[PDB]
């Protein structure tokens, strides 16, 4: 099958920026390449076909180029309505494959997460399970890393993480990360900590609590 | 125009698939052609016909009818074949080198892992383009040798055929 | 304009069957190649299947070949995807699309897209969430502002709606996308920052609505 890769994986821009996304095919595909735009909750829409042909109706600030393995999609002057994920797609041979996407978000001044942690409720623990929740609130840019640590051991495979969409008012993001453990296993450790790495932060910040602390 | 050559080509292909490859419409087809995709059809009815057997004779056999069919062409017709080598196969060649260059193209292209080592008994074909005469549609047949290897040569030969109708 | 309108999506058990429909206006199917494209939650686009203009030739992505059938009813200008042996890998938004090519050409790119229809394949039974406080504390407070919320755990299927104080609280609310746990049940959180002072003047209640189970929980979140 034909693998399509896309660079950068994401990009942040102000209204009026020139933005260029790249698509590289694992094999030559001549000009059999298209680009689609997609927004949260909505169907993709076709922008460019045959590498450089703009689809009728699409704003003139979109263009594409290339042939062979390496292709480009350029937005000459990004507009509020262009903030979306972009996919390239090959039309050379079955199965028709798509690239992984390239999200374009609204640039804002860097803002470090406000980091908060929440121990499990007594109501939950009565049921035999414990959920510890770490919240990174109102930060920019999106790139952020949460590491759970239990008794100072790095604690992989047992957390999950959700990010909100970019805020309409202040263009910030928030992130909820949940660590889930047996109540039985929760009572066999003392210190639970969320370690946050983010460009807004001089050094990784840790928030923690002790089991049996008010 | 091109129709005669194609039919003539197709016939030698089947005639020589029997006489040498020892095949028969009744022979079990190890590989079978699934769908024939033409990106721009402007007059071509392309049908598949099964002359399956069991590959190097299939390959050696298909080379024979092509060579013989090219030789039969009038020299002033045959001068058109190199242009369609470039367009259809990106091969640089000339009238005197057609037989050798095609020969090695099929020998090299079709004896490649991608071909012999592929797990699909129903294989598709994609063709960019094909034209037909207004009122007279080019009618062509894809002889299913029954092996990836043989079909590769069939394909290469079909890419030249369709390219000719431009 | 070309309009494509999918239906047939829903929750379905593994191994069983479903049929998606795509009603098409503005174009006759006899004049267009057609395709289905799927998108698993949080993932990219994947091509599924193609039906020829002639209504009968077909091709399939390897993963679904044998299990899915793409066809149409000309009388109704409707395209269909018959999914017969669904596994949880088939969970996705299913988009009906047009090949830009017509009865005499193929382009293999997709110039019109339907609005989408969601198929969720799971062994879970319907279940209302249980709602746990995310209590404000010193660990969730910075100067003026305290953060607090609700953990909406172990419900099936999507979606859950969440408001605060019957919708009277809207500013600074963040209600996150749900996660699908290894248990097969969804979980999500809704948090809100408020003035730390208000902790004794205003009670805060999250209102959790899970329509598939007919469940509404109002959870008071206290310090």
């Amino acid at each position: 099958d034909i693998q399509l890769t896309q660079s950068p994986s994401s990009v942040s821009a102000s209204v009026g920026d020139r933005v260029t996304i790249t698509c590289r095919a694992s094999q030559g595909i001549s000009s059999w390449l298209a680009w689609y735009q997609q927004k949260p909750g909505k169907a993709p829409k076709l922008l460019i076909y045959a590498a450089s042909s703009l689809q009728s109706g699409v704003p003139s600030r979109f263009s594409g180029s290339g042939s062979g393995t390496d292709f480009t999609l350029t937005i000459s002057s990004l507009q509020p309505e262009d903030f979306a994920t972009y996919y390239c797609q090959q039309a050379n041979s079955f199965p028709f494959t798509f690239g992984p996407g390239t999200k374009v978000d609204i640039k804002r001044t860097v803002a470090a997460p406000s980091v908060f942690i929440f121990p499990p409720s007594d109501e939950q623990l009565k049921s035999g399970t414990a959920s510890v929740v770490c919240l990174l609130n109102n930060f920019y840019p999106r790139e952020a890393k949460v590491q759970w640590k239990v008794d100072n051991a790095l604690q992989s495979g047992n957390s999950q993480e959700s990010v909100t969409e970019q805020d309409s008012k202040d263009s910030t993001y928030s992130l909820s990360s949940t660590l889930t453990l047996s109540k039985a296993d929760y009572e066999k450790h003392k210190v639970y900590a969320c370690e946050v790495t983010h460009q807004g932060l001089s050094s990784p910040v840790t928030k923690s609590f002790n089991r049996g602390e008010c | 125009s091109i129709q005669t050559t194609v039919n003539t080509l197709s016939e030698r292909i089947s005639s020589k698939l029997e006489q040498e490859a020892n095949a028969s419409a009744q022979t079990k087809c190890d590989i079978e052609i699934g769908n024939f995709y033409i990106r721009q059809n402007h007059g071509c009815n392309i049908t598949v016909k099964n002359m399956c057997s069991a590959a190097d004779a299939q390959l050696d056999a298909v080379l024979s009818a092509a060579t013989e069919t090219y030789s039969g062409l009038t020299p002033e017709q045959k001068a058109y074949v190199p242009a369609m080598f470039t367009a259809a196969l990106n091969i640089q060649t000339s009238v005197n080198t057609v037989v050798r260059d095609f020969e090695n193209y099929v020998k090299q292209t079709c004896n490649s892992s991608a071909v012999v080592d592929n797990k699909l008994k129903i294989q598709n074909v994609i063709i960019d383009e094909c034209y037909g005469a207004p009122g007279s549609p080019t009618n062509m047949e894809f002889i299913n040798t029954g092996s990836s290897k043989g079909n590769c040569a069939i394909k290469a030969l079909m890419q030249l055929t369709t390219k000719a109708t431009t | 304009e070309v309009q494509l309108v999918e239906s047939g999506g829903g929750v379905v058990q593994p191994g069983r069957s479903l049929r998606l429909s795509c009603a098409v206006s503005g174009l006759r199917l006899t004049n267009s190649g057609m395709h289905w494209v799927r998108q698993a939650p949080g993932k990219g686009l994947q091509w599924v299947a193609v039906l020829w203009s002639d209504g009968r030739n077909t091709d399939y992505e390897e993963s679904v070949k044998g299990r899915f059938t793409i066809s149409r009813d000309d009388s109704k200008n409707t395209l269909f995807l018959e999914m017969n042996t669904v596994g949880a890998e088939d969970t996705a938004m299913y988009y009906c699309v047009t090949d830009a090519g017509g009865s005499n050409s193929w382009e293999f790119f997709f110039d019109h897209w339907g609005q989408g229809t969601m198929v969720t394949v799971s062994s879970a039974s319907t279940k209302g969430p249980s709602v746990f406080p995310l209590a404000p504390s010193s660990k969730s407070t910075s100067g003026g502002t305290a953060a607090l919320g609700c953990l909406v755990k172990d419900y099936f299927p999507e979606p859950v709606t969440v408001s605060w104080n019957s919708g009277a609280l809207t500013s600074g609310v963040h209600t996150f996308p749900a996660v699908l746990q290894s248990s097969g049940l969804y979980s999500l959180s809704s948090v809100v920052t408020v003035p730390s002072s208000s902790l004794g003047t205003q009670t805060y209640i999250c209102n959790v609505n899970h329509k598939p189970s007919n469940t509404k929980v109002d959870k008071k979140v206290e310090p």
